[PDB]
């Protein structure tokens, strides 16, 4: 017997997480998904599933799984849910209205905040339109906020579209960095590729 | 082409309250971030508060000096934003301006700065 | 979004039964996980029961297992809490809560977006 376990370690324990605007996607397929690895964890700030019970995750098969991950600030984690609005849901990472899957987050202040501010983590503050679900925009075009053209240069009412969180360890809990993992579960008209343990 | 008229300013004693109104004409404010700024003569413009298109507490920002004392809000049906000022100090004396731009969202560091009202004087004294 | 209206609480004698109802309004009811919490004077909101979209699973606080039953009528937009063999220790404000998500940490108040105003339950001796 060969039991290819889905590499959830590579997702949850990654040393580096993506900026939310450049959110990372890892395909999870042709593997046994064993969620029991998370059962004895208690420092996740949120762990919610949509269309499936967390209690049944080891008892279900899916045609495909994606693991999306990124960093946002604590009071933005509420936007990583179906039917949300705000700067993250609108301009950075958009879940579908009928999302099937799980959203897990945890405070990463210790790893991701620096005295003086961590400027490595960015989000998109400006966009002409909202993202479609699971859309990614990594464009760096200067945003026209006023009546005057920008000509691809920063200036008055002409803003670089990405802005830094500048995470500092003494930020309020709502402004501290949180690492987020979104597990997307597909149930298409195709063979199951991801099942819980037998 | 959006036009903004601040009102509600006047003389108030320390500890008193005031509600500023920023009424927009010629365009809808509803899709856009709006900010309150203030300027005392001699000192440059500074941001007071910023509200985003989602009008959520998490996307609404205040400068350190007014946190806990001032509340910004919007009524999209009246095309109007408010600054509720309680526990007014002498140091709150200034001309109050509202501004908007084409951004949907405030950041702590980036308020709208494209279109401005003429402003309303707020004086906290005897 | 979703409004929650509790009812069926009030005064009952030790040993007696009550049935709380919460009507959820404004969104597809079977899209929401429904829960009951309770708050005694000077205490935190304590988890009582929750019920997933389909009616399964159900979850119970250790102190009400075998005494309380949570159920939902997806046609009536209503969640129920049947409370039997009530003790004085069950006296508290009972809150209806709702969320689109089912939490692994289902006992956490912070995992529920929507909250009723609560209704008083008083069990006298
Ligand atoms: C992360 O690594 C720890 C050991 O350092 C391990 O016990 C845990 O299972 C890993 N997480 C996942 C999701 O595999």
């Amino acid at each position: 017997n060969i039991t290819n376990l889905c590499p959830f370690g590579e997702v949850f324990n990654a040393t580096r997480f993506a900026s939310v605007y450049a959110w990372n996607r890892k395909r999870i397929s042709n593997c046994v998904a064993d969620y029991s690895v998370l059962y004895n964890s208690a420092s996740f700030s949120t762990f919610k599933c949509y269309g499936v019970s967390p209690t049944k995750l080891n008892d279900l098969c899916f045609t495909n799984v994606y693991a999306d991950s990124f960093v946002i600030r604590g009071d933005e984690v509420r936007q990583i849910a179906p039917g949300q609005t705000g700067v993250i849901a609108d301009y950075n990472y958009k879940l579908p209205d009928d999302f099937t899957g799980c959203v897990i987050a945890w405070n990463s202040n210790n790893l991701d905040s620096k005295v003086g501010g961590n400027y490595n983590y960015l989000y998109r503050l400006f966009r002409k339109s909202n993202l479609k679900p699971f859309e990614r925009d990594i464009s760096t075009e200067i945003y026209q906020a006023g009546s005057t053209p920008c000509n691809g240069v920063k200036g008055f009412n002409c803003y670089f579209p990405l802005q830094s969180y500048g995470f500092q360890p003494t930020y309020g809990v709502g402004y501290q960095p949180y690492r987020v993992v979104v597990l997307s579960f597909e149930l298409l008209h195709a063979p199951a590729t991801v099942c819980g343990p037998k | 082409q959006v036009q903004l008229v601040e009102s509600g300013g006047g003389l108030v004693q320390p500890g008193g309250s005031l509600t500023l109104s920023c009424v927009a004409s010629e365009s809808s404010l509803a899709p856009y971030r709006v900010a309150w700024f203030r300027q005392a003569p001699g000192k440059e413009r500074e941001g007071v508060s910023c509200i985003s298109r989602d009008a959520h507490p998490t996307s609404t920002y205040y400068t350190a000096s007014v946190k806990g004392r001032f509340t910004m809000s919007r009524d999209n049906a009246k095309n109007t934003v408010y600054l509720q000022m309680n526990s007014l100090k002498p140091s709150d004396t200034a001309v109050y301006y509202c501004a908007t731009d084409l951004g949907g969202y405030c950041s702590d560091s980036n308020y709208p700065r494209a279109w401005w009202g003429q402003g309303t004087q707020v004086t906290v004294s005897s | 979004q979703v409004q929650l209206v509790e009812s069926g609480g009030g005064l009952v004698q030790a040993g007696g039964s009550l049935r709380l109802a919460c009507i959820a309004s404004g969104r597809t009811f079977h899209s929401y996980v429904m829960a009951w919490f309770r708050q005694a004077p000077g205490k935190e909101r304590e988890f009582v029961a929750a019920i997933s979209w389909s009616s399964t699973p159900t979850y119970y606080g250790e102190s009400v297992k075998g005494r309380f039953t949570i159920s939902r009528d997806n046609a009536k937009n209503t969640v129920y809490l049947q409370m039997n063999r009530l003790k004085p220790e069950d006296t508290a404000v009972y809150f209806c809560a709702a969320d689109r998500g089912e939490s692994y940490y289902y006992t956490r108040p912070t995992e529920y977006e929507f909250w009723g105003q609560g209704t008083q339950v008083t069990v006298s001796s």
